């Protein structure tokens, strides 16, 4: 329940690789 | 966070912040204020602890660690991670002429791209790499036929272009290297296989962690342990003994102890205190005695 | 939770239910679902879940443990926590003729009332003393002349009396004593002290934990280690060497290496991979390599 | 940071002793 519930809890930048990487290819 | 890299054959350069923002709070409050950072209207540091503030959510951000390292003389790396349910990573590794962008799901690698070439990456937030590209897309054809320097250098100016927002911290950290990488995907795969190696580890000292709290839970402070059987104690099917308070201690089932007693003599505690059933007489032993099951009156 | 205890001259009864009540959730939300739980409103487990969903308030019962004890032939004890910020306690102990209720905040004993002659103690959340002194307020004044077992029975049909209420384990325990403890403060104080005990071990064991995770992140995955001096690896001043993944290992300055190598050869390593600088011949050792310190590239 | 924040997220039985215990003297 302990180890479960922190990651309930803590959230270290959500949604920060939601979307693609962005790439140029010279 | 907010990760740049080039590579060519030229060379390859990485420059990353330091920014982790953690938020401790409820579900809808940690998405409305998740997009409303991204969204770009949260201007800087003193508007988010304000809003977060509002939302009664507490966030904290911590700039003390780099997110790249410089692994050779041939290999750069930079990582990025998000944590909430599970633990996703991406990380994006470069060297002369190549670069890898590789996905972590927690203990597994689901996407694992290689390139030949010359090319920008990005990592980061919906935002940043909105306004990195519109930088870069002017800038970014000259970097083939640059010097190393001159590139980290354009690179610092995007990052002092950016670091205003409060998603990247003020201060910053740049590596790079010219030297061809024979064994790049050996390199990724070993460096990679460390990062899985610290989860185990992470998990096993977890495990013994509680395997030691529960020991200690099952240290008995009443009980009728066992018989003093040819002038040792022998104790019963119920409980053991133990030499240390370790996570995997030796178990005995008889026991050395000194005292005033015969053969046949019960062996009991009460309130930690262990001696004869009857007697009353104090009675000592190197050894720690516990339940075996780690149920007694239920759990 | 719920715990009645009856002290007097024909001894000592104490009933408790095992019934622990975990939140998870935001501030606001917590107090809100706290008081209207104690308001008498809430009728069942069903209406529990079901408004603690509405309040995206995640609740998680537990009725596997016990709230009593039977400490001796002399001495019965109950308790009921309440954990949050501090680990508040409140614990009833009784025997024949005496009682005593003892407040625990963390590791100190804010209040201990001790009492000689006949009463009951009823402890738990507003609404079930509430509850549990309309029932006792009649029959109360039959107990201090009637034998254990009755008083017993009397206390379960309190228990089945309320029990309904989702604050309440549908089980309940019942302990009772009908012998005089000669040292009942020495007794308590010596039970309390095994809870502090226990607080010490666990905050010794999480140093522990935090102090052999700290290692593992301090082993060299890249990094110029040492010089062979005398056929013997010397480490620079920076790096250090240990036996095991310890919490308290033993260091070493110059360690055992087997391989191909002379005096005078640069020791480094790369992906893990303990080599000879130059060389790229492989080296091995019975013992792991550390940072000195635990700040390599910022902490 | 980690022992602070389950502190500040599981919550056992609040309010349950937020008030003195019920006692008869008899
Ligand atoms: N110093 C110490 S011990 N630092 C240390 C120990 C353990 C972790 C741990 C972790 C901590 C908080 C959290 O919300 C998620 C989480 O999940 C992971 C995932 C990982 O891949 C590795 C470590 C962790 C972490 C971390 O990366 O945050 C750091
Ligand atoms: N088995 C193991 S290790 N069980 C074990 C280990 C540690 C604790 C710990 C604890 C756990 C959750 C929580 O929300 C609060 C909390 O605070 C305390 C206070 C205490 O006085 C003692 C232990 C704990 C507990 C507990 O009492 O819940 C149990």
């Amino acid at each position: 329940k302990i180890t479960q519930a922190i990651k309930e809890c803590l959230s270290k930048d959500p949604g920060a690789i939601d979307e693609d990487p962005f790439i140029i290819e010279l | 966070a907010l990760i740049i890299c080039y590579y060519g054959k030229n060379g390859a350069v990485i420059g990353g912040d330091r920014r982790q923002i953690f938020f401790r709070g409820s579900e809808e409050n940690r998405k409305i204020l998740e997009e409303k950072l991204y969204s770009g209207e949260i201007k800087s540091e003193e508007e988010l602890y304000k809003l977060a503030e509002k939302l009664n959510i507490k966030i904290i951000i911590e700039d003390d660690r780099e997110k790249v390292r410089k692994i050779s003389d041939s290999v750069v790396c930079g990582e990025v991670r998000s944590l909430g349910i599970d633990a996703k990573r991406r990380r994006v590794y470069a060297t002369k002429g190549k670069c890898a962008i590789v996905d972590i799901l927690n203990d597994t690698v689901t996407n694992q791209t290689i390139k030949e070439g010359f090319g920008i990456v990005v990592l980061g937030n919906r935002f940043l790499k909105k306004k990195a590209e519109e930088e870069l897309k002017r800038t970014a054809k000259l970097f083939p036929m640059m010097p190393i320097q001159q590139i980290e250098d354009a690179i610092k100016e995007i990052f002092e272009k950016l670091k205003w927002h409060p998603t990247v911290s003020k201060e910053y950290d740049i590596y790079s290297v010219n030297k061809y990488e024979k064994n790049f995907e050996e390199v990724i795969k070993k460096d990679i296989e460390s990062l899985f190696k610290y989860r185990e580890q992470l998990r096993k000292q977890l495990i013994d962690f509680g395997k030691v709290m529960s020991i200690v839970n099952k240290i008995v402070k009443n009980g009728e342990i066992g018989v003093i059987k040819d002038g040792k104690l022998h104790l019963y099917d119920d409980y053991i003994a133990i030499d240390k308070i370790d996570p995997n201690p030796k178990v005995f089932k008889v026991v050395d102890v000194e005292g005033n007693f015969k053969d046949g003599d019960i062996v009991v505690i009460e309130n930690g205190d262990m001696k004869i059933k009857g007697t009353n007489e104090k009675v000592t032993t190197k050894y720690i005695i516990i339940h075996k099951g780690s149920h007694h009156h239920h759990h």
